[PDB]
C-alpha cells in the first residue's frame, strides 16, 4: 500500500536528487554554521588556520615522506567503498573520479578537450587584441 | 526521424551554443540541474548491465541502472535509463558520450526531466 | 530657492551639456560603464564633491 | 582613452597635430596656471 | 545602517570595554581607495554596511569566502581582489533582496 | 626583500649595511630570525625560498651570528614539512655559496656546539636518525657521516 | 521560429495581455538568444494587436525589459531594435512618461568606449 510505495519513492527521489550534491548540501550547513559562529574578521593566527597551513603538506621536503606514511597507514582502517585505480583518467571540468568497475579505456566523443582548447585559446586572443589597441593608441 | 537525427540534433545543440558564447550558467542543461537520470538508446541488444556500466562509470559513480528489456522474451528493447551520483556527471555524460559507436551502433544520450519508476 | 535652481542648473542645462561633450569630444575621452551609476539627483554624487560632508 | 585615398605631399608628411592638441587640453590647468609670473595675461577672442 | 557596525568586534568590543569617554578614530576604506574612487568605495561600504543589517550571519558568510581569506590586524575589512569584491557585492545585493522578498511578499525578479 | 620575484644581494647588503653600523639592526635581525621561521608555513614556496636565500646570504656575510641556528630543533614531529624545505633551501645555498669545505670547517668549529645542537642532535637517537636521514637527503653527507660513526660507535 | 509563430496564434485568440505578462519577466533573462526570442514574439503580437489592452503594471515591466535588453547586445542584430520601435510606437501617447529615461540612457550610451554600442 501506500507505505511501502512511499519507501519506494522517498527513495528514487533523493536518487534523483543524487546522493553526492546533497552531501555536499550537507557539509555546507555545517560549514556555514561553524563559521556563524565565530568573528567577521579572520587573522593569521586563528588556530583553525594556523593548524590547517601546518599539515598544508607541499612539494620537495623530505617530511612529506613521514607524514604520507602516518596517513596512508592510518587511512588503511577503512570501510570505504572502492574508488578508480589504474592509468590517469583524462580531465574533465568538474574534476570527478570514475568509478570503481570503470575498465580504463577512455571513450569519449572528444567534447572535454576541445573545450579545453577553446578556452586556452581565448586567452591567447585577449592578449593580441588588448596589444594591438594599445599599440595604435 | 531516424535516431540518427536525434543524435546529429544534439550535436549540433552544444556546437550552436558553442558559437553562441552562452556561459555556463544559461547552458541548455541547466533546465535539467534537479535530475540525474540519463537516457541511452540505441544501445545493441546484446550490450547488458555489466557492459553499460564499465562504459559509463568513466564519469562518475553509477547510482541506478534500468535496462528496459521486453517482457515476453525477456530480451534487451535496446534502451536505457543510467542513474549518476551527481548531476553533474550527467552533464559530463550527455556532452561526451551522445555519438560514440559502441559495435557500429551509433549510441545516443540525453538527460530525463521527470522519470517515473517502473 | 536660488540655492536649489542653481543646483539643476548645474546638472540639467543643454548648453553646458553641449560644453561638456565638446570637451569630451576634444579629449577624446570614453566612458566604459554602462547604466551611469546610481548617480540620480540624489546628493551623493554631488556630496563627497570638494565641500566636506559630515553623516552623524 | 579612445581604443584608399590619393592624398597630398603635405598630407604624408608634416605632424599629425591632433594628438599634440589633445594633451595639451587635458593638462591645460595645469599649462596655464595662473600663478606664474610674467606679469601679462591675453583674453581669448570671444 | 552607520549603528550596523556594532556587530562589527571591533568597535564593539572597544566600546564595551571603554572605562573612560573618550574619541576614537578609525578608517573604514582600509586600501580600498588606492585603486577606487571614494564614490565607489562609498557605495561598496553601503552595501557591506546594508547587508551586515539585515541578517549578520550570512553577511559574515559571504564576506569571508574562502578559508583563507584574512584581515591584517589595522584592517577592518577582509582582503580581496577586485575580482572577488565585485562577486561578494553581487551576492549581497542577492542577499538584501531575498530579505525584501521574504519580508514583504514580493517576487523580486519582477522589480 | 621577500615578496620579489627572484633574488638579488640589494636588500641583504642594505640591511647589512644598517646593521654594520649600529647594533639595534643585529638585535631585531636575530629576532627576526626568530619568528620568520617559526611562523614559516604561511610563504608561498617562492617567498619561503626568498626568505631561505636572504638568511643564507647574512649568515655568510656574518652579519648574523651563527648561533641564531639555536632554532632549527630538528626531529621529526617539531617541524613542518614547510621548515624543512626552508631548511633545505637554506643549506644547499650556504654549501654553494662558502663551499662544502667552509661550511664544513663552520658546522665543524667548537665554539658553536651549543647552538648547533639540535642541528647535529645526538642526544635522542630517533631524531639523530632522522636527521641524518634529511641532510643527507638533500645532500650534506660528510656532516652526515661524521655524525653516524658517533652514533654506530655510541651503541 | 515555429514557437514564435504558435506563441501569436494563442496571442491572437487569448489577447496580448495574457501571452505578455506570461513573458515580460524573460526580457531579463542571461540568454540572449532567448531574450530574442520573447522580444521577436513581443514585438510580433503588438504589432498586429496593439497595446489597448496592455495595464499600467504590464506596460512597465515591459518598457523595462525593452531598455534592459537594448542594454545588453552582445551581438549585432535588428531584433532589439525593431521590438524598441514598435513597441513604442505601439504605446503611443502613454509612453510619455518614459522619455527622459530612454533620452537620457542614450546619451550616456552615446558616450561609451566601444564603436558597437555608440552606433
Amino acid at each position: 500500500k501506500a507505505e511501502k510505495d512511499s519507501e519506494r519513492d522517498e527513495l528514487y527521489a533523493q536518487w534523483g536528487k543524487g546522493l553526492a550534491q546533497s552531501r555536499q548540501q550537507q557539509q555546507n550547513v555545517e560549514d556555514a554554521m561553524k563559521e556563524m559562529q565565530k568573528p567577521l574578521a579572520r587573522y593569521i593566527d586563528d588556530e583553525d588556520l594556523d593548524r590547517m597551513l601546518r599539515e598544508q603538506e607541499r612539494e620537495g621536503d623530505p617530511m612529506a615522506n613521514f607524514i604520507k606514511k602516518n596517513k596512508a597507514k592510518e587511512n588503511k582502517n577503512k570501510k570505504v567503498r572502492p574508488r578508480y585505480s589504474g592509468p590517469a583518467p583524462p580531465p574533465n571540468r568538474f574534476n570527478i573520479w570514475p568509478g570503481y568497475r570503470w575498465d580504463g579505456v577512455d571513450r569519449s566523443n572528444g567534447f572535454e578537450q576541445k573545450r579545453f582548447a577553446r578556452l586556452a585559446s581565448k586567452k591567447a586572443v585577449e592578449e593580441l587584441a588588448y596589444k594591438w589597441s594599445v599599440e595604435d593608441m | 526521424m531516424n535516431p540518427l537525427t536525434k543524435v546529429k540534433l544534439i550535436n549540433e545543440l552544444n556546437e550552436r551554443e558553442v558559437q553562441l558564447g552562452v556561459a555556463d550558467k544559461v547552458s541548455w542543461h541547466s533546465e535539467y540541474k534537479d535530475s540525474a537520470w540519463i537516457f541511452l538508446g540505441g544501445l545493441p541488444y546484446e550490450l547488458t548491465e555489466g557492459d553499460i556500466i564499465c562504459v559509463f562509470s568513466q564519469y562518475g559513480e553509477i547510482v541506478n541502472i534500468n535496462l528496459v528489456r521486453d517482457k515476453k522474451t525477456g530480451k534487451s528493447k535496446g534502451f536505457c535509463f543510467l542513474c549518476y551520483e551527481d548531476q553533474r556527471s550527467t552533464i559530463l555524460a550527455v556532452d561526451n558520450f551522445n555519438g560514440i559507436k559502441i559495435k557500429g551502433r551509433t549510441i545516443r544520450v540525453d538527460h530525463v526531466s521527470n522519470y517515473r519508476a517502473p | 530657492l536660488i540655492q536649489q535652481a542653481m543646483a539643476k542648473i548645474m546638472k540639467a542645462n543643454p548648453a553646458l551639456y553641449v560644453l561638456r561633450e565638446r570637451i569630451r569630444k576634444g579629449l577624446q575621452l570614453y566612458s566604459s560603464e554602462p547604466t551611469e551609476p546610481y548617480l540620480s539627483s540624489q546628493n551623493y554624487g554631488e556630496l563627497f564633491s570638494n565641500q566636506i560632508i559630515w553623516f552623524v | 582613452w579612445e581604443k584608399w585615398k590619393k592624398l597630398t605631399n603635405a598630407q604624408r608628411s608634416g605632424l599629425n597635430q591632433i594628438p599634440n592638441r589633445r594633451f595639451t587640453l587635458w593638462w591645460s590647468p595645469t599649462i596655464n596656471r595662473a600663478n606664474v609670473y610674467v606679469g601679462f595675461q591675453v583674453q581669448l577672442d570671444l | 545602517p552607520f549603528q550596523a557596525c556594532l556587530k562589527v568586534e571591533k568597535f564593539g568590543d572597544l566600546i564595551l570595554k571603554a572605562t573612560e569617554p573618550q574619541m576614537v578614530l578609525f578608517n573604514l576604506y582600509d586600501d580600498w581607495l588606492k585603486t577606487i574612487s571614494s564614490y565607489t568605495a562609498f557605495s561598496r561600504l553601503i552595501l557591506i554596511l546594508r547587508a551586515l543589517h539585515v541578517n549578520n550571519d550570512r553577511a559574515k558568510v559571504i564576506l569571508k569566502p574562502d578559508k583563507t581569506t584574512i584581515t591584517e590586524p589595522h584592517h577592518i575589512w577582509p582582503t580581496l581582489t577586485d575580482e572577488e569584491w565585485i562577486k561578494v557585492e553581487v551576492q549581497l545585493k542577492d542577499l538584501i533582496l531575498a530579505d525584501y522578498g521574504k519580508k514583504n511578499n514580493v517576487n523580486v525578479a519582477s522589480l | 626583500c621577500a615578496q620579489q620575484r627572484t633574488y638579488e644581494k640589494f636588500f641583504g647588503l642594505l640591511a647589512g649595511r644598517f646593521c654594520m653600523l649600529k647594533k639595534e639592526y643585529m638585535e631585531s635581525f636575530e629576532g627576526i630570525f626568530k619568528e620568520q621561521y617559526d611562523t614559516i608555513h604561511r610563504l608561498e614556496t617562492n617567498k619561503l625560498r626568498n626568505v631561505a636565500k636572504m638568511f643564507a646570504h647574512l649568515l655568510y656575510t656574518d652579519s648574523l651570528p651563527w648561533s641564531v641556528l639555536e632554532c632549527i630543533k630538528l626531529s621529526e614531529e617539531t617541524t613542518t614539512s614547510s621548515s624543512r624545505i626552508f631548511v633545505k633551501i637554506f643549506f644547499q645555498e650556504l654549501c654553494e655559496y662558502m663551499g662544502l669545505p667552509k661550511l664544513n670547517a663552520r658546522l665543524k668549529d667548537e665554539t658553536l656546539q651549543p647552538f648547533f645542537e639540535g642541528l647535529l642532535p645526538r642526544d635522542n637517537p630517533r631524531n639523530t636518525r632522522f636527521a641524518i636521514n634529511f641532510f643527507t637527503s638533500i645532500g650534506l653527507g660528510g656532516l652526515t657521516d661524521e655524525l653516524r660513526e658517533h652514533l654506530k660507535n655510541t651503541p | 521560429r515555429q514557437l514564435v509563430d504558435t506563441t501569436v496564434e494563442l496571442a491572437n485568440k487569448v489577447g496580448a495581455a495574457e501571452i505578455i505578462s506570461r513573458i515580460v519577466d524573460d526580457l531579463k533573462d542571461e540568454a540572449e538568444q532567448y531574450r530574442k526570442m520573447v522580444m521577436e514574439t513581443i514585438e510580433k503580437i503588438m504589432g498586429n494587436l496593439g497595446a489597448a489592452d496592455i495595464d499600467h503594471k504590464l506596460e512597465e515591466q515591459l518598457i523595462d525589459g525593452i531598455l534592459y535588453a537594448f542594454q545588453e547586445q552582445t551581438t549585432e542584430d535588428s531584433v532589439m531594435l525593431n521590438g524598441f520601435g514598435t513597441v513604442v510606437n505601439a504605446l503611443g501617447k502613454r509612453v510619455k512618461p518614459y522619455l527622459p529615461q530612454i533620452c537620457g540612457t542614450v546619451l550616456w550610451r552615446l558616450n561609451n568606449k566601444s564603436a558597437k554600442v555608440r552606433q
